[PDB]
This record gives C-alpha cells, structure tokens and sequence, in this order.
C-alpha cells in the first residue's frame, strides 16, 4: 500500500503537469518552442504511463487509463505545484523550473532504489529531466536576463509559485517508512540539491529568490487547490461518459 | 530569353531546380505562394485536432495526438525553410497568413465536435495530404520535393494511427459506431475539398502543371483519394455521405458526387465554420507572445 | 521582440560517417537552433552529432 | 602577413541529394576557400554544389 | 578517473574518437604530433619528386607527374584540419616543422639523382605510405581514420603510375635497366625505414599501440611491405641490394637484413642527405611568399 | 602547313606556359596557391597535348613528344610572354592574368572554327581558360587593391610584361590566310575583348595600364628571347640523352 501510493505519488505529478503543458499546443511564442513544450509533455506523459502501469500492478487491478480517468481529486496525489494553471509563459517557465531541477534531484536518488521496477522508470526518466532542466533555466535566464518587462514577469512568476514549493521538501509515513526500506528517497533530503540549482538560476537571471516562507502541501494527501477539479472535469469528460471502452 | 529557355529545357529533363539556379519570377513566386501555404496549414492544422488533447478517451490516443501534433509543428518548419530558400522570410509570410493574406488548408476551418473526428482526420484528412505529398516528391523544385520525401515518411505512421482509432470506435459499441459515421458526414467532403478546384476552374494549374510544380491536376488526385479510400471506408463498415458515389466498372474507378463549390468559396475567402476562431488564436498567440520574443532577443544581444 | 533568423542544420547519425544538410530552421540563437534541430530533426537520439550554422555564414558555389 | 582561418566544406555531388562534410581547409576568405576546394575535393566536376563555412561559425553538439 | 576510464573503454570497444569527446591530454598530443608529422611529410614529399616536373622524358609521365605532385599537396591540406580538430593551428605547427621542431618522413631527405628515382619513389615510397596509411584506416580517431581513407582511394593510382613507370625502364633499352636497378640501390632501405624504428626502440608504440593509433608494430607493417614488394620488384626483373634476403618457408614470409639505424638516427636528427636543402626550400618559400600573404589579408579586410 | 603552323603555336603557348607553372610546385605564398598553379599548369599541359597532338596528325608524322622534345628555340612558335621568368607572384600573376584574357577572347571564338577539331580542342579549353582567368584575375586584384607594397610589386610587373602584349595582336599570313578560310582568328580582332577585359581589371585592382607602347613580336617566328633556350635545354635533356624511347 505505501509503495502503490508513493508510485501513484509520482505517476500523478507527471500526469497533470502533462497536461498543463498540452494546453500549449499551438500558442506558444515561437514554433520552436511549440515544439519543445510538446516535447516535454510527452516525455512526462510517458514518466505518467510507466509509474501509474507500475501503481496498477502493485494494486492488483486496473491500469493507466483507470487511474488517469476514474478517480476523482481527492484521490489524485500530485504536488500543488504541476495543477497551477499555464498563465504567461513566465508563470509555465517557472513552474517548469521548479519541477525539473526537482525531477533531476529526485530521480539522479530513485535510480538507486532497492526497487527495480522504481529504479529503471527512473533511469529512463533522468535523462528527459535533463533535457527538460536545460531548456527551462534557459528560459530562466533569457527571460530575466532579457529585457526590463521580461525580468519582472520572470520574478513575479518566481513569486507567484514559491509557496508551493515547500510540498518538494515535505516528508509524510510513506516517504520516510519506503526510505528506511531503501525505496523511496526522502524528500526532505532533496532541499539541498535543490536549493543549489534553483538559488544558483535565479541569481544567474539577475532574480531574487522570495523571502516568503513557503507553506502550501496537501495534494499529496488528496488535498488540491481549486485548480485540479475543472483540469479532471476536461481530461476526464469522454470515459465518463463511456466507461468501461476501449480506444 | 536564353535564360528562360535553359529553364523550360531544365524542366523537361527532369534536373531538380536548386536554390541558385534561374527561375521565372513567376515560379519563384508561385512557389513562395503554395510552399508557403503549405507551411502555413500546419500551423493552423495543429488546432482542430489540438483542440482534443486535453479531452482525448485513452492514455495512449492522447500520447498519439500529441506526437502527432508535435510532428506537425515540425513539418511546418521544414516547410518555411524551404520558402525562404527562394528568399522569402518566415516571418513576413507568417504576418500575410495573420492578415488573411496568405491561405492555409480548407480543411482546418472545420470544427471539432467529438472525439471521433480526431481519428477521421488522421485518417482522411492526413490521407488527403499523403495523396498530395506523394504527387509532389517529384515537384521541379528540389528544398520542396526534399521536404515532401521527408514529411510523408513521418505523416503516413499518423495516418495510420488515426485509422486505427477509427477503427476501435468501428468495432465498439454501437454510440462509439454512431459517433464514427457521424464524424464521416461532416468530414468526407471537406476534405475532398483539400484537393483544390476543379481542373477547368483552376487558375495556377496551367503554369504549375507546365513548370511541373504540380505532377497531377487536382481532379486526377482526388480521384486517386476516393479510388483508395472507399475500400477504407468500407473496411470500418461505415457509408459515404454520397448519394452519387457507385463503382463504374468500365473506367475501372469510383464515380463521385459534386462538389459544393460554394461552400468552398465561402471557406477559402474566410466565411468558413471556424475560420474567424483559427486566425483569432493564431493572432492571440503572437500578440500575446510577443513580450517572450523581444524578450529572448535583448538576451541574446547581451 | 527578438529576431529568429535562418540556421541551416547538419547531422551525423550514430554509425554515421559525416554530417549531412537535413534542412533548415529559424531560431533566436545558436543555442536554441541546437535545442529545436535536436527535437525536430534528430528526436534526441543518442550518439548523434548536430551542427547549426546560420545561413549567413554559408557561400555557395555559382551555377 | 595574410590570416589563413579554418573553413569547413561541404559538397552535394551532381546527383547528390544534400550536402555532406567532406574536409577542412585553411584560406584567407570565403572565395579563396571556394576556389580551393572546388580543386581540393571536387576536381572541378559539373553539377557538384559546394558550401563553405568558417569554422567559428559552427556550434557542435555536447559528448 | 572516470572521464580516463571511460576512454579506456571506448578505446576497447573501437568507438571512434570524435573532436568533441574527452581524450587524455597525452593522446591529444600524440596526435598533433603524428598527424602534424604526416601533414609535414606531404609537404615536403613535393621536393624530391617536383624536382624532376621540368626533366621527365616525356609529356605523359610530366603531366602524371605534376597530378601526383598536386594531389600531395591536396593530402596535406586534409591532413592539417585533422590536425586542427584536435585544437592546435596549421600556422603554429608548420612554423615548428621550418624551425626543425617538428619532423617529417626521413624519405624526403634523399636526392633524385635520375629520372628513374621519381617512378620508384611512386612505387616504393608511395608502397610504404600506402601500406601504414591502409593500416590507419581503423586508427581510434575519427579524423584521422577518415582522412586515411580519403587518402589511400587517391594514392594507389599514383603508385600504380610508378609502378607502370618502373616497368618501362625495366622493359626498355639497358640504360633504363640500369637506371632503374641504381634507383632500387638507392632508395630500397631509405623506403623501409619509413615505417619507423624497432619494435624494442619505439618509444611512442606502448602508449599508440594502446590507444589504438597505431594497430599494428613498425616492424609489422615493415615485414608485409617486404613481403608484397619482393614479388613486385621479380616482376621487373631488379634485385634487392640485400645480401640477406631470403624466403623463410617455414614462417611464410621473407627474411631480409639490418637496417642501418645510425644512418636512420642521422637523418632523423637533421644530417640526411638533404634535410638543410629541403628546410632552405620550404623556409625560402614561406619568407618570400611574405607581402603575397599579407597583400591577401590587406585585400580580404578592405 | 598554314594549319599545322598555326595549331603548333597554340599547342606551345600552352607548352611553355606549363612549363613555367610547374617551376612553381612547392614554393607559393599558400598551400592552396601551390595547388592552383600546379592545377594551370596541368590544365594548359592538357591543351598542349591537344593542340601538338592534332599538329602531328596535320602533318602525317611524329606526335605531342617528338613535337615537345626534338624542336630547338628556333623552331617553337609561342608567344614570348609565356617564356618569361615566373619572377616574383606578381609577375606570376601579371603573365597569366593577360594570358587567360587572351584565351578567354581567344578559344570563345576558335569554338566556332570551320575546323571540326579545332572547334572541338578549343570547347575544352575555354572551360577551364574561364577558371584561370578568375583565379588571375582575382589575384590581380588582391595584390594591387592589398598593401602598399602589393600594389608596387602588382604595378612594377604590370609594367615589366607589357611590351610583349602586342605579340597578342599581332596577325601574319597564316592568321589572315586560316581566318578568311573561316579556320583561324585574326589575333588583331581580339584587341577589343582582350583590352576591355585587361583595362577594367587593372582600374578596379587600382592600378595603371603602362603608356608605354607594347613593341616586342617575334616568338610566333622562333624569334625568342634569351629565356626559351635554358627552358628547352632543362625540358628536353632526357629525351636528347636518351631518344626514340617509350616513358
Ligand atoms: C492545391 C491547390 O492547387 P493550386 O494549383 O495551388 O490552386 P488552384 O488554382 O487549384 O486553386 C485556386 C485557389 O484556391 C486555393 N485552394 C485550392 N484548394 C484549396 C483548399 N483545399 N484549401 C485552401 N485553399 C485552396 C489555391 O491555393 C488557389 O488560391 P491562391 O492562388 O493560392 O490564392
Ligand atoms: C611512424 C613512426 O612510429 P611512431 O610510433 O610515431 O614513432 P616511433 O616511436 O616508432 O619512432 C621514434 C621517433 O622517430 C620518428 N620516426 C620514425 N620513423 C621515422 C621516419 N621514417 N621518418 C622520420 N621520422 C621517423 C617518430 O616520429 C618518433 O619521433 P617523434 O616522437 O615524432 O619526435
């Protein structure tokens, strides 16, 4: 049970930042970036479909598709963070930023686990994070480093999201009971790491890192901002409405 | 002129026309007018079938759409290289296309109302598109046949996949049958349209067919697309909306319904379904997105 | 708002011997044609080589 | 004294379809570095495209 | 290390070695000197054979001649920008080469005294470079490997023009014969100390050898080049000046006698027979050719 | 005889010319001028062949050989500016430069010839005669338009050439005879297309056409300068020593 939801954990955090980042399709600012947008979608999507296959296994019953589409919000377990909408691309970038630079800590960890199955999905997984973290503090960097109006939509941006960002850090049972067993890797032990990249980044924008404490968690726990609900309304619709199909 | 001579010899011996070489101001133009279109359809393209991505019914379809809309993105930048091979810029091609004053597909001025018009353009309209390309693998101008070559290989794997979404819904229940055929109806005729006019009413023809930009006049590749196609249709046991449409064993092909030429003109000159709703986000995109670009210049000055 | 001029992008495959024009793109810098020429062109497989090059900086022969 | 930069040619043979790299050479600009390669790798053959770019104009991909 | 072991292994695995990827400063190095030597040797290698250009006997062997000579050049201008991937500059290394801190082939410091010289040049010369050069062709760097194979498609025409060469003497009036046997006489040990020292007084061979820059030992190369030319110079009805050559039965392949190596030390060294007159020329050319170079950089920047 | 005389002196240009570029092989300014040179020489060695080659079969016996290597000064017919010292590169430069004008205005209308042969010899040469002239013509301008002392060294052999462009011009019985047969080109007709080539490319190089009044003919005659003797004495050494062979 602790291993199904730590891997359901995962699995959801890529699932609905995936989603996020399909919104985009075909409105970004450039082609180019269309395209990498896309890309890092999909690459996300595929993270999604092997940890949420994983989850399904462990339980005994169902799949992907039935856990993509058939629970509701109180039982999707992603951060607050990947569920925050699009806004200006300042607001994608730094949600972007955040998560990958978190992705790289994390799975560089979980490719040790003493789970096989945990430690190949994240084995294939870093080196997408990798592709994902370049591209994000890149834009990181054009963006706040750029012009006068580009470097203040990239720290309000930076200011916008930080509360979400203690959730990266917070340990509950399943964390620290699997990372005792050697399974899981124990988020508090990420900040460092994080921190490193993340305070190195916005420095090298020419930003500020918020001074604000940050405070917000809960969606690990079924406890989601006002976000979630219509994201699951949209993504969810057509197997509602025709359950039980194949496609 | 010798120069206009040594061109029209070039043509008929089938030698590729290169970036370098002479051309009629007419074919340069020409070129940069349907390239350019071209391009500027997959764009658009991403956006009925985008529309879906956040809705689509599997894990697995909606990986497929995707890629497949990813892949389109990319297929529009081979194609604006390829303009700009004949000295057009990108980005001044990409404003007429905001200002109405570079087309794009009939086709994407369509709406998408169900989950199965996903499958049936992947099917249909990419089908369309594949007809087409193929045809133009061996146009006279070498950057646009090497685009062509380079574009099907991927476009054809996506055709496929949207059949075969067509065909998960063809074999389930029977709402999921309905929903297909239904789709079929508002999706057949549009995209026989993709084909261009007829061949008596098109302007392009005369001198695309002449230069060899175009290898098959637009009746002979529609023609091409039902001959192909019915036997597709007919797999997925659903019916063409074409009261008119019966096999004619004689010509050994199929004999089709005509065209609503009047709907086609509405939709090319901007009074289509959706026509207002694609320029729209395309110019909400670029208007929107333009801090993002200005941004990433003054970056990459310093 | 930036400028996206014209790169033109070689490729060297995995058991690839040397690179090859496989087309052309627009892009703000030589960074970000690296990054669009690795999705576009390549789809990031590894132990491929690419090389960008703005098309400014290419003279051709004269037919 | 002259400066002999470093160029990077590139050749697509008369029923070649795209460009491959083929060599370096050293020359003092884009014309001399033609004119050399046109005899270094080409030998004058009709209908052979050749490209030549310096090689500070190429960014390369990251082992 | 980690970055040393990985090359260790990809060294193991016959990975090509590629400008981009991490070497050991030591292989680095080892190239620069190696392939900058061989670059070196094509330029030098003009003057022995150029100095007949205005002499040969007839306008076929005259213009087979000059191809040769220009084809050489064209090897050395491949063999620079190898050299250049590896970070060092043609300007720096062929400054090092006038100065005498670089070498080139010991070959290029011996005299042609005949016109029968220039057509076993072509034949035993161009046979030694032709058999280490096919050996390089899986040498571990990618560059070099690739302008080894380059190279050797050329060069074996022309050894083959040398060889044809040789057979007109060796078919013709007894003055050609004798020319040509006095040629042999010359040339014979000067041609096999190109493959380099002893495999006991190599220092590196154990790093190359390793590295997988050298793949097979001088004295490798040396003996197949004693055993395919043996047979070549039986056709042309000459001897060896080698009192103990012989076939070995036993071991398949010829016997044949000690290199002078004092000799081979002092031509290494600077004290052939033309070293000073080959480096007069070479700096001759480059001082004088001063105000062209720099008349081409005045020119270029207006 | 009129034919074979005046296909002989076309056939010896080349020849000599040849001769002096490959004095050339290994001591240029640049590798790459060192090739461009020997690929001249090997070009206008080419068209010697041609040339001597058809002469020898006008004239019912010998062949390019016997015609190269058994003449003496008095019976080669090229044009005394092919036999001039190589001299510095400019004076290099300067030679070839009026040379390939001549051939360009020269072979662009012996194409035409009413000699099949002719017309078929000179077709060849005007294709790679092009590429000289872009090569010398190139350089002309890179001297004289470089430095200070590149644009003495370009004017000083501009000058020292001069008086042996009138031999370009120059038409004898055979000239007149061949060209009135629809056979040959009436040197003095090519004056126009020489001058207009020659005079626009030493204005744009920034340099001078010499006021001095070109005087020197003599070698179409086997009238040489003291240059030609030492130049066949060196070219035909081992033929002299070692005749009727095969090479
Ligand atoms: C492939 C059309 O063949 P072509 O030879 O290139 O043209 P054709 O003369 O047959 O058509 C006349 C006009 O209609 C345009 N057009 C045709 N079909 C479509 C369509 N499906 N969707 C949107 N537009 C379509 C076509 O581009 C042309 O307008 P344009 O001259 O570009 O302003
Ligand atoms: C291939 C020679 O094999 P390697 O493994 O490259 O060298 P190895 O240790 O066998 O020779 C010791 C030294 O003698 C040089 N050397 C050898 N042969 C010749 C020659 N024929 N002509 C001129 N030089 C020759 C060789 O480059 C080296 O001197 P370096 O360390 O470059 O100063």
């Amino acid at each position: 049970n602790p291993v199904a939801t730590y891997a359901l954990r995962l699995g959801d955090n890529g699932l609905v930042l995936a989603q996020r980042l399909g919104a985009w399709c075909g409105h970004a600012p450039e082609l180019e970036i269309d395209l990498a947008l896309a890309n890092i979608g999909l690459d996300l999507l595929g993270q999604a479909r092997n940890f949420l296959s994983y989850a399904a296994e462990l339980n005994g019953c169902g799949d992907e598709d039935t856990l993509a589409f058939g629970r509701d919000e109180r039982q999707y377990s992603n951060l607050l963070l990947v569920e925050q909408p699009n806004g200006n691309f300042a607001d994608t970038i730094a949600r972007q930023f955040f998560i990958d630079v978190w992705h790289v800590a994390l799975y560089s960890r979980l490719v040790n686990s003493r789970d096989a199955q945990l430690a190949a999905i994240a084995a294939k997984g870093l080196k997408e994070v990798r592709y994902h973290l370049r591209f994000s503090r890149g834009w990181l960097e054009r963006l706040g480093n750029g012009t006068e109006l580009s470097n203040r939509k990239m720290q309000q941006a930076v200011d916008n999201l930080w509360r979400f960002t203690g959730e990266l850090f917070l340990a509950d049972e399943v964390e620290l009971s699997l990372v005792e067993q050697g399974i899981a890797v124990d988020p508090r032990e990420l900040q460092a790491e994080w921190q490193s990249a993340v305070h190195t980044a916005l420095l090298d924008s020419g930003l500020q890192i918020p001074q604000e404490a940050a405070f917000r968690s809960g969606g690990k726990q079924g406890l989601h901002s006002e976000h979630l609900g219509p994201l699951l309304a949209e993504m969810q619709y057509l197997q509602r409405s025709h359950p039980g199909l194949q496609w | 002129s010798t120069e206009e001579q040594r061109f029209d010899q070039r043509i008929a011996q089938e030698t590729a026309i290169e970036p370098q070489d002479w051309m009629p101001d007419a074919y340069r133009k020409t070129l940069i007018r349907q390239i350019g279109q071209h391009a500027h359809s997959e764009i658009v393209g991403m956006l009925p079938e985008g529309n879906w991505i956040t809705r689509a019914p599997t894990l697995r379809r909606k990986a497929i759409l995707l890629a497949k809309v990813q892949d389109e993105a990319g297929h529009g930048l081979y194609l604006y290289s390829a303009a700009e091979t004949l000295g057009c810029a990108r980005e001044d091609l990409y404003q007429k296309m905001l200002d109405g004053q570079m087309k794009y597909s009939s086709i994407f001025n369509y709406p998408t109302l169900s989950w199965a018009d996903i499958g049936v353009i992947g099917w249909l309209v990419d089908g369309a598109a594949i007809v087409n390309q193929v045809a133009l693998c061996r146009t006279s101008y070498g950057p646009y046949a090497r685009a062509m070559v380079k574009i099907c290989k991927e476009e054809s794997f996506h055709q496929r996949q949207g059949f075969e979404a067509c065909m998960a819904l063809a074999q389930g229940n029977e709402a999921q049958r309905q929903m297909l055929q239904d789709a079929i109806n508002r999706f057949w005729w549009p995209a026989l349209m993709m084909f261009g006019p007829n061949d008596d009413n098109s302007p392009n023809s005369a001198r695309s067919m002449a230069w060899k930009i175009k290898l098959h006049s637009n009746d002979e590749l529609r023609q091409r697309f039902v001959d192909n196609t019915v036997p597709q249709v007919e797999i997925l046991g659903m019916t063409v909306p074409d009261p008119d449409l019966q096999f004619d064993e004689a010509s050994g092909h199929y004999r089709f319904g005509e065209i609503d030429w009047q709907e086609f003109n509405e939709v090319i000159s901007g009074r289509g379904i959706c026509n207002h709703e694609r320029l729209a986000a395309k110019r909400k995109a670029w208007e929107e997105g333009e801090w993002v670009r200005e941004a990433a210049l003054a970056h990459a000055q310093k | 708002k930036v400028y996206w001029p014209l790169y033109e992008v070689f490729v060297r495959s995995k058991q690839g011997l040397s690179h090859r024009h496989v087309g052309s793109l627009h892009a703000a810098d030589d960074q970000m044609a690296l990054e669009n020429a690795r999705d576009a062109y390549t789809r990031r497989s590894e132990g491929c080589s690419i090389w960008v090059v703005k098309a400014s900086e290419i003279v051709a022969s004269q037919p």
